């Protein structure tokens, strides 16, 4: 499935990813953590080619997607992405947000897409809000709606690039719950987050990144209770 | 002599004629400048490297060059080719042209203005550059552009007073016409300036009021 | 007839002369316009209701009114009072005045531009509006203002081709002068326009270069 | 000392503070918590008159400071304020930031003010950074430096408007530690924060605001374990 193979990335003189490999298989919930500038979101964004590795290759489902010889629009159909800052479409209603891509990319039946959206809206508890615009929505409502929207294209993996960090604290539980629920239903998830509770409670695998590298990785409890690396412990002491 | 505005009252039909001339000149020059500008924009967005380079150079040239010289170049410069274009068409062409470049930059700027996030959301849901543009980005860049356009028209009005120098019967020309029979320059200008002013305020009122709606 | 630029070559001294005049006109008009605008700004900052109201009306009027009408108003409008101001002084005044309004608005905008947070830190440290202004705010607005000014001058250059119609010997006027002896308008314009272009590029380049040095 | 007496506040149609009273006496560390929009930071800001109450009065040291018959700068000489966003002076160096107000407001001796600054810098652990400019500082270095500056004007109270909210997580401890140290030293503090740890560790009193009102208040352990009001419980439930 996912295979980020020894990729590097620069932004000008800025070296962000200094050789990173990440494999994730169907069903895993993989959570990536680390200090600011560690390379986390850049790694997560190489997966669906939202960034193009300065070097290295990324395969999804066994086929190389950064050789320029592949339809990336058919790739992002499989690899979902939830954004830190919600990226909802302002001019569209809740349902309209959700139903848009399926109708125009999959060519779905408008009545069918309505029930998909209404299912999903209901799933993430935004049913009463279907015809509201992405404005009368609280930040927590926003992210749940964004999540419904991504789901409506039924990806095989969901990328979460810090879905909670631009949320007032009273708003973080509800979004994290939706995320837990998805993991519990077996969704394949790669998640970049500051919320170590989530890593503990639903993480299958935890990757600690520092200075453009994976310095250590293991299970939630290995990483949170028995961390071997010094840089791993140092980071954890500051946060926990 | 000394100031007399009350004497200026009889010449109203001239001013009104001048104004209506300035309006009719600008409304048309903008209208063309817009359609021209949308076209120039699309050229700079074209994948074809040649076309983007021309639209880039065209835009870079007009903006970096005086409207007056563009006026004279068309009018005077085109004579020696057996061309005698009316002052009216010269000014329209000159304006629609100067207009076109700034309109082409407003468009581009209103697109780059919509949050790069909107695009990422769209591409990452499988939508292609085409679709992303049509259903997501453009509808939002429009709300960026209309304000800068209406504001351009407002600028084109002040602009258009220059075609007076080519002998067009615009609002600015009426001062020459008037003084020829009154020997007064001052009073007819203050009136004309005041007229340009009120035109500016009014449109600016409607421009910002139409803006607060979006 | 048909295009011939090669014949224009001998007229170089004229163009060179036209340019140096365009330069002298704009440079002085701006130099004045800036100092003028700076003054207008301070007035709009006055607590005094009359002074603030006039500087606002001045600015409101000049900006919302054609440069041309301002030129003619000074030149032609003043004749009937026994005033005969040279084209040069007329063009400078029109520019320094039109310039001054956009300068007074550039300044205000460069101040409003610096983060409202800065005033708060300073005021919350006991510093008065005066002190806050001298030691914290203004030094930061300057980096906002110098760029917008230099960008204004560049605009004042294109602007100034308008004093040609008043019979001032600027770079644009050279095309009339030449054609009186050539019956050619096209070539001398394309030349003058080309000169205006190159002046633009040159200054815009140095303007951006001076920007990266401050910010 | 501080006495905010029944103030209200509007920003146009927006009613933010709907009648709020707050007395704080010398030595107290009072922490204000609550959902976003509760009015927390506006209340906090009426204290040194960074906001003007639509109604009500604020007395500090027994004197009403919002009657327009008092020198407001000599008020803020006593009342310090730390900012969510650091609001440092970028054109000035580390020392220069600190010494500015004292030299120009108190008319301190430049040599004396220079010796004061190196003390405070060492205190907040930034001595090696004395000459550098605010931009080469980490967000954590920034906020600690901001604190040094505020202290150099030697207030009798310090206002803290979410001093940790714009900080990467690995950076929050150090700023919170400094604040705690001051608390330990007997500094009077009013603190608006999302960090309940701080209130737990050094807080004397906790204020819970909701919808422009103080809905409940008590000691840290009272509020965090035995909150009486439903809204308090509801809010705490989402965040703890
Ligand atoms: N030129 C750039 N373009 C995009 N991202 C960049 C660039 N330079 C640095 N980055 C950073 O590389 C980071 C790798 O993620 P990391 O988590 O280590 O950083 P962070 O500052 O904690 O931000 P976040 O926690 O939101 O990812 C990205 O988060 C991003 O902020
Ligand atoms: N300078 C200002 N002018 C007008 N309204 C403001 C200003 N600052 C904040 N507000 C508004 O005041 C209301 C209350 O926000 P405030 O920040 O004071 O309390 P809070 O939301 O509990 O605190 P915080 O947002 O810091 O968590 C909000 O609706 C906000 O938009």
């Amino acid at each position: 499935m996912i295979f980020v193979n020894d990729v590097y990335k620069n932004f000008g003189s800025l070296e962000v990813l200094k050789g990173v490999t990440l494999k994730v298989n169907k069903g895993e919930v993989v959570v990536i953590i680390g200090p600011s500038g560690s390379g986390k979101s850049t790694l997560l964004r190489c997966i669906n080619l939202l960034e193009e590795p300065t070097k290295g290759e990324v395969f999804i489902d066994g086929v190389k997607i950064n050789n320029g010889k592949v339809n990336i629009n058919k790739v992002r159909q499989k690899v979902g992405m939830v954004f830190q800052h919600f990226n909802l479409f302002p001019h569209l209603t809740a349902i309209e947000n959700i139903t848009l891509a399926p109708v125009k990319v999959k060519k779905m039946n408008k009545k069918e897409a309505e029930e998909l959206a209404v299912d999903l809206l209901a799933k993430v508890g935004l049913l009463d809000k279907k015809d509201q615009y992405p404005i009368k929505l609280s930040g927590g409502q926003k992210q749940r709606l964004a999540i419904a929207r991504a789901l409506a294209m039924q990806p095989e993996v969901m990328l979460f690039d810090e879905p909670t960090s631009a949320l007032d604290p009273e708003m973080v539980k509800e979004v994290l719950n939706v995320m837990k629920q998805l993991a519990n239903e077996g969704m394949t998830m790669v998640v970049v987050t500051h919320e170590m509770g989530f890593a503990r409670e639903v993480g299958d695998r935890v990757i600690f990144m520092d200075d453009g590298v994976i310095v250590e990785e293991g299970t939630p409890e290995e990483i949170f209770y028995r961390a071997k690396n010094e840089r791993t412990r140092e980071f954890l002491s500051k946060i926990l | 002599m000394t100031v007399d505005f009350l004497s200026m009252v009889k010449y109203t039909p001239l001013f009104i004629s001048g104004l209506i001339m300035t309006l009719k000149l600008t409304f048309l020059a903008v209208t063309i400048g817009v359609l021209m500008g949308l076209f120039i924009a699309l050229m700079k967005m074209s994948s074809i490297k040649p076309i983007k380079l021309v639209a880039s150079s065209y835009i870079e040239v007009i903006r970096g060059t005086p409207l007056l010289v563009q006026l004279l170049l068309i009018y005077n410069g085109l004579m020696q080719f057996g061309m005698n274009i009316p002052a009216f068409t010269a000014g329209v062409s000159a304006l629609a042209i100067n207009s076109s470049a700034y309109v082409a930059e407003i468009i581009r700027a209103g697109i780059q203005a919509v949050d790069p996030g909107q695009n990422e959301a769209a591409r990452s849901l499988g939508m292609t550059h085409a679709m992303a543009m049509r259903y997501v980005i453009i509808p939002q860049a429009i709300k960026n552009i209309l304000p800068a356009l209406g504001n351009e028209f407002i600028v084109m009005l002040k602009e258009s007073a220059i075609v007076s120098v080519i002998g067009f019967a615009d609002l600015t020309r009426q001062a020459d016409i008037i003084q020829s029979v009154t020997y007064r320059y001052f009073e007819p200008y203050i009136i004309i300036a005041a007229i340009y002013f009120v035109m500016t305020l009014t449109f600016s009122k409607l421009l910002s009021l139409f803006e607060r709606r979006l």
